[PDB]
């Protein structure tokens, strides 16, 4: 089963969630099994350019109203599911379907290349503005219990 | 503790060592470009660039100087008169049919390394390049000459930073490295494998590759009346960056890990 | 002699295309030892060291032409390259405008002003002083660029030279009427010669085109270390207040000794 | 009195037939123009000054280039004067009663012609006010015209 690959000493260094010095945060190499009805937890992220790197899969930038996905670094599974689609389900019964295009990068954070910010953690979905919108969610949340499934096409 | 406050140094030391490699792009691109913009071939430039690197011979500072002798860091030695890891030859990992630069289905983008038809080391590649050009009477050899040796010198710079970073990056992940160092089931070839593999981020590689294509697509402008580039050069300067220099780099970190797992 | 001057002509255009060639280079040599980092301490002394060991010597036809007593005024002090430091007389005021239209006037006024460093040689050693210093630059790559700009800059104005003589078949009569003419001194013919070389109009094309071509390729990408401030103002003050007059003069130095072919 | 300052073997390289410079003929040069009374005669000539279309050379006041909408003109190199007008107003009459006030921002180079950097056109014309389109549209003169005669004058301050 799926083990922490270690950890990381925190350090804020210039950023304004940051990485805390009193801490550490644990990397990740691995993301929990993938079934029919994965469950996950579904963050906000922007994709757009200006002002974090291009994404994994294609190398290019996507506006907010993509639906678009990046995923813990296990699930991203070493580009298996780059271009493709997963379908989401939201605990309201709403549901989306999303493009693959980027890995949320669980081996490494708390460094200047990653704003300071701690490490993805192994069971995320990190969804663009419009995959929340689809999903009927409140992006205030900050983050939504789903479930998520490969797509065929 | 003792412990915590050393690795933080190391994440700080590894911050500002990333911020001096990525400095390495720009110089490097805009130095491939001034000598394809310049002109042709000029009579015997390979060599005339070899006595140019005999004749003004910059050594190496004294740590690196001496990493070359160790038997690990000679790999990274080159023959004279070749500044270091220009000659250095990565193993062909990529199928010949691999595609470079643009997105897959169900694999991403810019794979690393070479294809059995790329080059075997940087001198083959850039020298390749040069032989590409067709002999030219008009171009001025000191320029030309001068733009070659300087490229050689900037590749060499930007791979060896490698070595610092890779100091940098044992302190401030310790224990991942020591797992793997003190691992008495794995050979010192699979040790190797598996510092490149806890070395690699394709993320952050996908990263600057697709500032690379961008930076040579947005440099290479012409502008009125201006004489073309000659064909592909905007592709070898991503092969450059995508099939060498990266993966060179993260070969040269491995090498110092390993030349480190006494400290474990 | 009609098919002389046409030859000449066809030449000429062959030649300033070659000219105009340097542009970029140039641009994207300054940029890219600009993009690199700080000066290396002893970055000098280490220049004048590389280019004594790697020695380029000029073609027979430029060597031979800096043997004579027009063109021994851009031989340079080895090791040194040709014309890097030939000095032009101030022309300019201390508060001319450089860069900007003015009223009345026009745009990009070329030639030093009194503060302006004295040769290409000051002004490009002017610019590396004005560098921070550091201790990351890698020498060897520092030199080799600042040893590239040198070579560059020292062809591009050379080009001056085969470019005079096709002029100079190609407008024959237009410089022989100077060089024929008895009752002016060896100055006079100079400025006269001079004068008839320049075209501002077509220095203003060059200019607002190396404008250009510095702020095109000085942009900025993601997470990049900004250019030192003033970069793009002294890539045009090279082409401008040295490279375009400095290849005037070379030009004129060469036409000024063809009385006999009149 | 303006005399010429020589002249330059044709040639037509690669050029379209804005007339060419034919092979086989010599074409004049001016480093001056007729004097500058007031009234100054003078024959209009019609220029695209915009960067796309290849007429030219960026303007030589300023180094920039016009869009078609643009009331300026060029001046042939004894009237350019060294800059002198550069970014100044002159007023233009036409025969048909109409007056336009146009910004000179060119020189009309008399002075060289017949190479490549002037695509094998022949040197400027040493009495020329090279207009703009929307010089030509203000006098209300017919484009296909290519030339007419005018008058101009400095308009000062």
């Amino acid at each position: 089963t799926c083990q922490p690959s270690g950890s990381i000493q925190g350090r804020s260094g210039n950023c304004n969630e940051c990485c805390k010095n009193g801490r550490r945060y644990t990397t990740y190499g691995c993301s929990p099994p993938v079934t029919g009805s994965t469950r996950a937890v579904l963050t906000l992220n922007s994709f757009a350019e200006g002002g974090g790197g291009a994404a994994a899969c294609t190398g290019k930038f996507y506006d907010d109203s993509k639906k678009v996905v990046a995923l813990s670094t296990g699930w991203y599974n070493g580009g298996s599911r780059c271009r493709k689609h997963i379908m989401i389900h939201a605990g309201n019964g709403n549901s989306v379907s999303a493009l693959v295009v980027d890995e949320c990068d669980s081996t490494v954070g708390c460094d200047k290349d990653h704003n300071f910010e701690p490490p993805c953690r192994n069971n995320i979905v990190d969804g663009s503005p419009a995959v929340w919108d689809a999903l009927g969610l409140n992006k205030d949340d900050g983050q939504a219990q789903i479930t998520w499934s490969d797509e065929l096409e | 503790g003792k412990s915590e406050a050393a690795e933080i140094e190391a994440g700080d030391r590894l911050d500002a060592l990333r911020d001096q490699l990525q400095r390495y792009e720009t110089p490097i691109i805009q130095t491939i470009l001034a000598r394809s913009a310049l002109g042709g071939r000029a009579p015997s430039e390979q060599d005339e660039v070899r006595a140019a690197l005999s004749r003004n011979a910059f050594e190496p500072s004294e740590v690196i100087s001496e990493w070359l002798q160790t038997e690990s860091g000679a790999r990274f030695r080159s023959t004279r008169p070749l500044p270091p890891a220009v000659e250095f030859i990565t193993p062909v990992v990529l199928s010949r049919d691999t595609v470079l630069d643009k997105p897959v289905v169900g694999k991403g983008i810019f794979p690393i390394g070479r294809r059995p038809q790329d080059p075997t080391n940087m001198d083959e590649f850039l020298d390749t390049s040069l032989l590409s050009l067709n002999q030219s009477s008009t171009v001025d050899l000191a320029s030309a000459v001068s733009l070659d040796v300087s490229l050689l010198h900037l590749v060499s710079a930007r791979v060896l930073l490698g070595y610092p970073i890779a100091l940098a990056k044992f302190d401030w992940l310790h224990d991942n490295f020591c797992h793997i160092l003190t691992n008495t089931t794995l050979s010192k070839s699979q040790k190797l494998a598996n510092i490149i593999q806890q070395l690699t981020d394709h993320k952050q590689e996908v990263n600057v590759l697709s500032r690379v294509e961008q930076k040579s697509k947005s440099l290479s402008h012409l502008f009125r009346n201006d004489i073309p580039y000659p064909p592909h050069t905007q592709d070898r300067i991503l092969r450059l960056f995508q099939a060498y220099l990266i993966p060179i780099t993260t070969q040269i970190e491995a090498a110092a890990i390993l030349d480190h797992a006494n400290k474990c």
